C-alpha cells in the first residue's frame, strides 16, 4: 500500500529542491551635510597693511 | 549621572574639590565610554550617528 518493495526498499526517487545558493552583503560610504565657518567684523590693527 | 555637558566641565574645573562627585564624574565617563565602544562595534558611520 505504501508503495515499497517486498524488503522495504522504496520504489520512487524522491528530491528536496536544492536551496537557493549563498548571499551577498555589501557596505556603502554615508554622507551627510556640512556647513562651514562663519566672519565676524574686524578689529583694526595699529600698524600698517 | 545627572550631570549635563556645562556639568561635566564645571566638574573638571575643580582643584581636586571632589567629595562624592566622582560618582557623578565616574557614570558620566562609564555610560559615554559605553555609547563610544556600541557606535564601534556596530561600524556606525558618522554621518549616519
Amino acid at each position: 500500500r505504501h508503495n515499497l518493495s517486498i524488503d522495504g526498499q522504496p520504489l520512487s526517487l524522491a528530491i528536496y529542491a536544492e536551496p537557493t545558493d549563498p548571499k551577498a552583503l555589501l557596505t556603502s560610504m554615508v554622507q551627510a551635510s556640512q556647513g562651514g565657518s562663519a566672519v565676524l567684523p574686524g578689529t583694526l590693527s595699529l600698524y600698517r597693511f | 549621572g545627572g550631570l549635563d555637558i556645562a556639568g561635566f566641565m564645571t566638574l573638571v574645573l575643580k582643584e581636586s574639590l571632589n567629595a562624592n562627585e566622582t560618582t557623578q564624574l565616574v557614570q558620566f565617563c562609564h555610560v559615554m565610554a559605553q555609547l563610544s565602544l556600541s557606535v564601534q562595534t556596530l561600524r556606525l558611520s558618522e554621518a549616519e550617528l
